[PDB]
């Protein structure tokens, strides 16, 4: 992808996350499990429905459009409503296709995206008191219990109150 | 301890293409092509259809004998006309401005068959009994339903000359006829007259019509020919038929009723008990889809027609459930 | 010490809309939908507009006596008609290629109204001060301006024969009418010839035209019909005129301008002392917009029209000031 | 947004920054400022003057366009007119709204593009010099005079210069 | 020891636009438009063209002497026109639906001339040898080659009536023409009838012709003037011509094939040894490229046109070798 | 570009690297060369000779279109075969006009996000065995022999093996 993170830097998707696009996985002594980040996949699940909703509020409601006839003295006529009519399809056909592929690949990139935010925001906070131990996964210096990790999931993760207890375990 | 960051996966094989790739594999996806009808003719908004049966537009409107005949008021939403359609015009001949018909009928929403010159009161010193063979009932001979054939009574065809003023309301549809026929003894025979004429008059239709005598080919054992003309009388208008021969004479018109999303299509299905909001001839769509590609042809408010196979939108993320 | 990386925000309430969020507030934007006219009819690229007052196309080239006579000689932008046109056809009838000659005109954009057939001189054995109630003027009854009623002269109606050679260098319109009496009576009185006919030639153009004879329904009190008919010749060919009754003759002719950019569009709106590069009827726009939203209907250099409420593109950023 | 940027980790904006889309606010103490970043400001206004322009040029001029007049007996050219008319502003009103859709999007994603790879350029430069303390900012393990901002602002900053002083005070 | 990321840069100056930029060198593009073509006319699809030399389709249908004969039998994928055609009609008149007539051979593929009325045992009692020099051949007054100009024999003109069944499986397109001499005594002398008429008539054709008398201006040195019908006679139908003056009968009668993909084009580009997939009249295109600006006109399967000079797609990076 | 990388800290590109878009440049006691990355190279190749296939794709066959003849009396259906005919060639000129030139600024683009995603792979394994210099490059804390240099180019770099010696070095 565009951001690298999807098929990227993390190879998989996770089936035991079922509540979200994006999430969290930790283990420590009191056990391991999932965690869908309810923020960002909200916030993906408004503008992906905002997404749909305008290409379907963008088509216009086809009203009644049906065929014309035309005597053996009106061939031009008759070619001429059939160029428009085919016209017309060829366009909208063209223009249908088009951006359904073109959004297509804006909202894999658009999730690509949020999977890297996500990732970073939780880099910038753990600063030097964690590893990266690739796979998109972060290694402790310190403890960190259920209290720990649910200040990293959320803004709140506190880096100097473990800073101690990191460079000791850092050596 | 450790955290890790990733994301959603599941069992879907949902497949989507973009502009670098095609076949990816997501999680979520959403249909906008609607591709499924219930293969029925449906009311539209509530409102059945008018179904010609074995006639065309033609031959309703001129009232051919071998079509059953219609309750004197209908109202639709849009007009059936059925592929083989073979009965229509019945007598070989030229129907003026036939095709500038059928698009006004398209904007039509009811009409009321009426009796605008009475066949027993309208004509009294003329022979109203005339069929032929071309426009046969029930093996009999037979004629229009809807038009009266004159011809001379008691070796005579004194000059004829009736009107109609519309009292109605609504715009008049008056259909007639006239008939060359193929030789001078038969014009003599029928009308008595040689140099016949027929006007037709209204405040905005003014047409004289005159036989053209000549031998032709036979059209289901014709050789003669009956054009059919028309116009629509307005309301509080008069229309003068004057004629001293030739005349195929309207007897039953219609009062038509102007509406809005109707129109003229071609379908072997069949009428059934349901409701719908957008009709194809081949089958009614329920749907909120943007996108349809069952058929160029609708009625109502439909998807827009496309010739793609399919337009699938991916919503979730690419599924890499290993 | 510290330094921080930011970003722009101030006091805008400019919203726009993407993909995926509507009613973003943003520092900086661009409009790029007109919707704003000045409500009056302006010269266009310095041309004042032809406007034709209570008289449409049709009373204007007929030359309808209710309508002010025009300058011998007018050049133009664009045609301007009022929408309660109630001076046009003033003798009831059909205006034959009526539409064709609308198109034709909307692509010249000069005339020169000339005597073609000089009323005094041209038809010497007939009779020229005939008039009608249904063209009034001034309560008596009157004519066209641009057309001459032809009568019997002293019991007798002979053969005319006029001709006329085009030497203005540009095309000429020439335009001319057929009367159909309501009776065979009314036809010997005016016409003294009840097999009359009509011819009009040109090297191009081969026409005749014959009385059809029939009461009909009153029309602006008329029984009698008026066909009017137009042809243009070209720089240098001969039309030549031959009728022995029936013939409403020309009297003006018109030697038309071709130019471009040109039309006929109908307002209500007032001619001003302005100046402009797109004209509606509506107003004028002046803008370099893309896209305007005003009015379909558009005479000059114009914004393409849209159906859109509001087109306004992003050039800053997301607002955030807090 | 895509890149994180805008409100992202740098939660809002600068009223105080008048002359330019992103740029720099430094504290020392010699005193503080807010200072517009030229040479990416002036890029992005070349970019998307040239977007508008292009929006602009890619539509042609209207030149005239009225209506026809059919008699009684030319409705189906009438209709084949209208259906015509008709499809032909379909087409335009959904290419223009869509249009400014789209490059709406790619316009606040360029934003976005821009203050983050400005705020990579500093953290480049400062490495182990600085810390950062979120909100996009900088903390200097070292005096930073104007001299020294500068250098930061511009292309220039000299790491070996300050890098002893740096890890006296990172420790 | 170090290790450093880049990306390619070459030589090449190939640039492209973007939204954001324009003139941006770089390493690969691929050109999307195509403005090449060879300048010649070429077999499409493996089949030659119909030149019409210095006919047009009018000359060549009537069979104007001033052209060269054709082979009896031709099949082609497009017709050629030349632009300075100035044989087609020479003896002046009006070609009624002639632009249909043209739109019907754009679907035709192939026709085989064969003699209708064979000219020396069709028409007994009638003078067959009538010339004209405004169709001149060698100098000499001539006719055209489809066409018979009847005239009266021994100073009579009988009431003449003849039929053609056609046999031949395909569609049979039948040319006539009718004479309107300047004066009677012309009339008269050519035709022996002054009431004369013409009837033609077959299954789904009618019509009736009738002289209209008058002198006008000279076209081509003729103040008569030759009016020109067609009517396609279907496969096992009857043509009947009656007429007791006027006709200018058909000798020569047209079988057509129906064909997809043909069309009528004007071009002064000539026939080579050669074969293409596209057409235009400029030149041949042998392109895989989706769109061209070469010319909006094409035959065969060609690149969609356009108005732009330039459509090139990048598919490297940008160029930066310094 | 919106990445960053083309035209940005890495500020131009190698005419010595032939064999790909993408690529590395090594120097040690054994020599120096260049060696494109066949993966990404191989996977950009594959996506751009889809998008123009796409582009080709969309674009209908034209069939045979030639124009139409109109009598002295028919002028109006002569003007709107021409509104016709006209109005069709604005749109697909239109419509391929933006088509490349959005397609070409997403190309671009895509370039620029392969060479980042490439330079973080290599930085992400090196971690703090080596220093950024700038550029794109990197300064090893310890010697990188050609062995150790494919192992950065593919996905196998060994941190844990030169950790102790980077250490000491890195002082
Ligand atoms: C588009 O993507 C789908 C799904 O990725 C492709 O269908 C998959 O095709 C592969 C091989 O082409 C199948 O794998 C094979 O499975 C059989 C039985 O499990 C195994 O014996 C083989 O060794 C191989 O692993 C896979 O089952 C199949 N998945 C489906 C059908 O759901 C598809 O081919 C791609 N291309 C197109 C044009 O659709
Ligand atoms: C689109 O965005 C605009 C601006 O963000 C929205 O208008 C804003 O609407 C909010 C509430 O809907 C207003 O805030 C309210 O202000 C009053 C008085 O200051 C205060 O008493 C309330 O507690 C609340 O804070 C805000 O003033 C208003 N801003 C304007 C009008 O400039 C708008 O609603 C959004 N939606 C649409 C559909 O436009
Ligand atoms: C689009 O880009 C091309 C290539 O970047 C531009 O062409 C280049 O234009 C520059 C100056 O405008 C030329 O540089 C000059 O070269 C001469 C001789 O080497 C030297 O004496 C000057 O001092 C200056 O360096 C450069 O040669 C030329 N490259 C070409 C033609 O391949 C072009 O101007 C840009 N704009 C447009 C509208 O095309
Ligand atoms: C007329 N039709 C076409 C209508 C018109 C309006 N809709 S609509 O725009 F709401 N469609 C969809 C359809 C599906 C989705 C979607 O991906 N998920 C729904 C929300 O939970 C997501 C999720 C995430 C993680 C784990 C489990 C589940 C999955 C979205 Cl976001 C929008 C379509
Ligand atoms: C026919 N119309 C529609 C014309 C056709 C040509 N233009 S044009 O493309 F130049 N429009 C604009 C209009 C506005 C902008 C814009 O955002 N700023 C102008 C430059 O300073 C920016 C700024 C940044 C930071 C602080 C203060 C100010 C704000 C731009 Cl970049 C282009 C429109
Ligand atoms: C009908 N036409 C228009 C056809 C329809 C199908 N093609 S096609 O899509 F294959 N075109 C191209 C044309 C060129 C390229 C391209 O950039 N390189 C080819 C592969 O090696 C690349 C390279 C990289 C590094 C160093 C050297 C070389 C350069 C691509 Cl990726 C696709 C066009
Ligand atoms: C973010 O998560 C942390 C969990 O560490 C929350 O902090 C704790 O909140 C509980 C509320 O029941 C308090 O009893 C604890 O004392 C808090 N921990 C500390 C160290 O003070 C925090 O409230 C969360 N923030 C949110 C949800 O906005
Ligand atoms: C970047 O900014 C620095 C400011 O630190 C500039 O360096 C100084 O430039 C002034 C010019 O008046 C000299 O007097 C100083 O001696 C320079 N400082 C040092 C440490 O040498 C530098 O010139 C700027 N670079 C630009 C603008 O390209
Ligand atoms: C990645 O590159 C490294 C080069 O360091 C490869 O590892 C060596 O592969 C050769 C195979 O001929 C072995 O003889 C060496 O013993 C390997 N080195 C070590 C330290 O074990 C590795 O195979 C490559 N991986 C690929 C190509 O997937």
């Amino acid at each position: 992808g565009l951001f690298g993170a999807i098929a990227g830097f993390i190879e998989g998707g996770w089936t035991g996350m079922i509540d979200g696009w994006y999430g969290y996985h930790h283990q420590n002594e009191q056990g391991s499990g999932y965690a869908a980040d309810q923020k960002s996949t909200q916030n993906a699940i408004n503008g992906i429905t905002n997404k749909v909703n305008t290409v379907i509020e963008k088509m216009n409601i086809q009203f009644t459009a049906v065929g014309k006839e035309f005597n053996k003295l009106e061939k031009r006529m008759e070619n001429l409503n059939k160029k428009v009519d085919d016209g017309f399809l060829d366009i909208w056909t063209y223009n249908a296709e088009l951006l359904v592929l073109l959004e297509n690949e804006r909202t894999l990139d658009f999730h690509d995206s949020n999977v890297k935010n996500l990732y970073e925001k939780v880099k910038s906070q753990l600063k030097n008191n964690a590893k990266e131990i690739g796979n998109g996964c972060f290694e402790f210096y310190h403890k960190c219990d259920n209290e720990c990790m649910e200040s990293v999931r959320n803004g709140t993760y506190d880096y100097p109150k473990y800073s101690e207890e990191s460079k000791l375990n850092r050596e | 301890d450790t955290i890790c960051i990733g994301y959603h996966a599941n069992n879907s094989t949902d497949t989507v293409d973009t502009v670098l790739e095609k076949n990816v594999t997501v999680t979520h996806s959403v249909n906008l092509l609607e591709d499924s009808h219930n293969g029925k003719l449906c009311r539209l908004k509530g409102i059945a259809p008018l179904q010609l049966g074995k006639c065309n537009i033609a031959g309703w409107l001129l009232g051919n004998p071998e079509c059953d005949p219609l309750l004197p008021v209908r109202s639709w939403s849009y007009i059936v006309e059925t592929p083989n359609s073979e009965n229509g015009i019945c007598y070989p001949g030229d129907f003026i401005d036939y095709e500038e018909l059928r698009e006004q009928l398209s904007s039509v929403s009811s009409f009321e068959r009426f009796e605008i010159f009475p066949k027993e009161s309208s004509w009294p010193n003329h022979n109203t009994n005339g069929v032929t063979a071309a426009c046969s009932h029930e093996g009999k001979s037979s004629f229009y339903r809807n038009l009266l054939w004159l011809t001379e009574k008691e070796g005579s065809y004194p000059k004829l000359k009736n009107s109609y003023v519309n009292k109605k309301g609504k715009e008049v549809l008056v259909l007639w006829g006239i008939h060359h026929p193929p030789n001078s003894k038969e014009q003599q025979n029928l009308y008595q007259n040689e140099n016949a004429y027929v006007s037709v008059v209204t405040s905005n239709y003014n047409r004289r019509f005159t036989p053209e005598i000549a031998e032709r080919p036979k059209v289901r054992d014709q050789a003669g020919r009956m054009n059919y003309y028309w116009t629509l009388l307005k309301p509080g208008d008069t229309i003068i038929f004057e004629a001293n021969g030739n005349l195929i004479a309207p007897m039953y018109a219609f009062a038509l009723s102007r509406g809005f999303g109707s129109g003229i299509i071609t379908s072997n299905a069949s009428m059934h008990e349901c409701n719908t909001k957008c009709q194809t001839p081949l089958g009614a769509i329920n749907s909120s889809l943007p996108y349809q590609n069952i058929h160029p042809v609708t009625i109502g408010e439909c998807p827009k027609y496309v010739r793609s196979a399919k337009l699938r939108m991916v919503t979730g993320l690419r599924n890499i459930p290993s």
